[PDB]
């Protein structure tokens, strides 16, 4: 208990807050903390730089901003910020009961977004943006998707797109494609879960050509299926994300599947001499261990963008996106016809207990009683058409299972947006 | 591939992954001496190896990768060796418009799972040739080889029982020395393209 006693002797004014590290309590101050008044050591600088991206949970960044630790945390309601501050740090540094003073705020803004810069013994630096700007100079230059571009094509002639979908699931890709209003010559997709398959065979009238495992597909299977212009895929996470105790890593269990993509991408991407425009997209969770993400980025030789449905969908969850698509790191464009608030999704006579969802216990109030989110609603929350996923006899839990692991339709619209210029349209 | 006349055979440029066959390739007269400065680029942990690193290491002709010895520690899961090998090997291939003799070999010492072997044989596009060490009519050891080197399927045996193979894996556990003598002879038909000494 070095930290508790050291902060306690900081409060008694027997020691200056500027000579200790406000993160771990070390006296080895190597730098001034960018966000707040106080020192910071080299271990906490590296901790900040690595764990700022290591710790991003789906929908939030999960932090703690201060010690890069923490269990129970207070979550910011500002959608341009999304910082969090643990309860232990607030009770320790600010003062006793200050955490319970912070809570009871339903739209809670953190100490960075707040009007005041001074909370208890905690004091925000007036020059924190540029301090973060210099602090973050030893890192994140190895990431954030340095995209490279293809030359545009004249209208006449411009052919219909040919698309290969690995791990298709619910036909999100063909849907966003048809909605984008571009002709699709061939949509060959590889999916296992029979429910997902049936959804596809119905909601697109059989346009999809279905193949088995990504493992069933041979290098010859690729070129024999004609040349492909676009290869998309979201490999199942499971053993990738850290919220799973049993995670077998990228290399075992369900992680392996990444490489299958990696394989079929390679057996797809055109060789030298081909100036043919060629696009590919690999999506995964942001909850990935840093090791596995490092490896994945190495194998794809590209870096991912962290796109959050928050900006244009009604739910906040963020995913990594690898690829070469135009406007990869482009800022999210929120439409007029997109539903930003949860309330816009619910059926008649139900109200929103929150702004945006997570799945935050029971998001809907009905007849002065808490309730679980509905399917016909959840669809809207993910931007799918209403009753899109109502097909066969499939059980409710199975349906929700399907939407739970799907892509956010408006996000994929944002990705596939600048693609209409390279292919045929209606 | 087409054979290379004697008055044109160069020194062979090799890339030895996770294991080092500098020893065997020198004993086969593929490697001369003095550093070597340099013909065999060996690297044991290529978790941080970019395409540019490989390209910059001079062009390569032979790319060799092996799993750890039978029951040798842990390090990383078996499949890592395979996958990594595959990635770097794509980094090592010559441009389609500039063909040239080019060979590669990945070899396992009974360290891969049944599913891992399936992955190997699917990602390298051939089934493994299994080269046993027998003695007194008994499966002493075994390696399995994936390779494009011209004489490979020329060994592979038969009688080694996949079951008996996976049994021989069980029998030898804690000791572990890499059984290189089994893989040594495979490289022989490579002397048709590179100088001898
Ligand atoms: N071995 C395998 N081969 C092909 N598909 C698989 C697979 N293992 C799991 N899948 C499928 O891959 C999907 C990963 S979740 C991603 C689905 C997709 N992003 C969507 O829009 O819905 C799951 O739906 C699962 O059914
Ligand atoms: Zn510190
Ligand atoms: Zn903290
Ligand atoms: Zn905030």
């Amino acid at each position: 208990r070095t930290r508790e006693r050291l902060v306690y002797e900081v409060r008694q004014k027997c020691r200056n807050i500027e000579d200790i590290c406000i993160s771990c309590g070390s006296l080895n101050v190597t730098l001034e903390h960018p966000l707040f008044v106080g020192g910071m050591c080299q271990n906490c600088k590296n901790c900040f730089l690595e764990c700022a991206y290591q710790y991003d949970d789906d929908g939030y960044q999960s932090y703690c901003t201060i010690c890069c630790g923490g269990r129970e945390v207070l979550m910011c309601g500002n959608n341009n910020c999304c910082r969090c501050f643990c309860v232990e740090c607030v009770d320790l540094l600010v003062g006793p009961g200050a955490a319970q003073a912070a809570i009871k705020e339903d739209p809670w803004n953190c100490y960075m977004c707040g009007h005041k810069g001074t909370y208890g013994l905690l004091r925000r630096r007036e020059d924190w943006p540029s301090r973060l700007q210099m602090f973050f100079a030893n890192n994140h230059d190895q990431e954030f998707d340095p995209p490279k571009v293809y030359p545009p094509v004249p209208a006449e002639k411009r052919k219909p797109i040919r698309v290969l979908s690995l791990f298709d699931g619910i036909a999100t890709g063909l849907l966003v494609l048809k909605d984008l209003g571009i002709q699709v010559d061939r949509y060959i997709a590889s999916e296992v879960c029979e429910d997902s398959i049936t959804v596809g065979m119905v909601r697109h009238q059989g346009k999809i050509m279905y193949v088995g495992d990504v493992r069933s597909v041979t290098q010859k299977h690729i070129q024999e299926w004609g040349p492909f212009d676009l290869v998309i895929g979201g490999s199942p996470c499971n053993d990738l994300s850290i919220v799973n105790p049993a995670r077998k890593g990228l290399y075992e269990g369900t992680g392996r599947l990444f490489f299958e993509f990696y394989r079929l991408l390679h057996d797809a991407r055109p060789k030298e001499g081909d100036d043919r425009p060629f696009f590919w997209l690999f999506e995964n969770v942001v909850a990935m261990g840093v090791s596995d993400k490092r490896d994945i980025s190495r194998f794809l030789e590209s870096n991912p963008v962290m796109i959050d449905a928050k900006e244009v969908s009604a739910a906040h969850r963020a995913r990594y996106f690898w690829g070469n698509l135009p406007g990869m790191n482009r800022p999210l464009a929120s439409t007029v016809n997109d539903k930003l608030e949860l309330q816009e999704c619910l059926e008649h006579g139900r109200i929103a207990k929150f702004s945006k969802v997570r799945t935050q216990h029971f998001p809907v109030f009905m007849n002065e009683k808490e309730d679980i989110l509905w399917c016909t609603e959840m669809e809207r929350v993910f931007g799918f058409p209403v009753h899109y996923t109502d097909v066969s006899n499939m059980s409710r839990l199975a349906r929700q299972r399907l939407l739970g692991r799907s892509w956010s339709v408006p996000v994929i619209r944002h990705l596939f947006a600048p693609l209409k210029e390279y292919f045929a349209c209606v | 591939f087409e054979t290379v006349p004697v008055w044109r055979r160069q020194p062979v440029r090799v890339l030895s992954l996770f294991e080092d066959i500098k020893k065997e390739l020198t004993s086969l007269g593929f490697l001369e001496s003095g550093s070597d400065p340099g013909q065999l680029k060996h690297v044991v942990d290529v978790t941080d190896t970019v395409r540019k690193d490989v390209e910059e290491w001079g062009p390569f002709d032979l790319v060799y990768g092996a799993t750890p010895p039978l029951g040798h520690t842990c390090d990383r899961p078996p499949s890592w060796y395979l996958f990594q090998f595959h990635r770097l090997l794509q980094y090592a291939r010559p441009k389609p418009g500039s063909p040239r003799p080019f060979f590669w070999m990945f070899v396992d010492n009974l360290v891969l799972n049944k599913e891992d072997l399936d992955v190997a044989s699917r990602f390298l596009e051939m089934e493994p040739v299994t080269i046993p060490d027998v003695h007194g009519g008994s499966l002493q050891n075994a390696v399995r080889v994936w390779s494009n080197i011209p004489a490979i399927r020329s060994r592979h045996w038969a009688l080694v029982s996949e079951e008996e193979l996976s049994l021989l894996a069980q029998n030898k556990q804690s000791s572990a020395k890499w059984p290189t003598k089994l893989v040594k002879n495979c490289f022989l038909p490579l002397r048709e393209y590179f100088k001898y000494f």
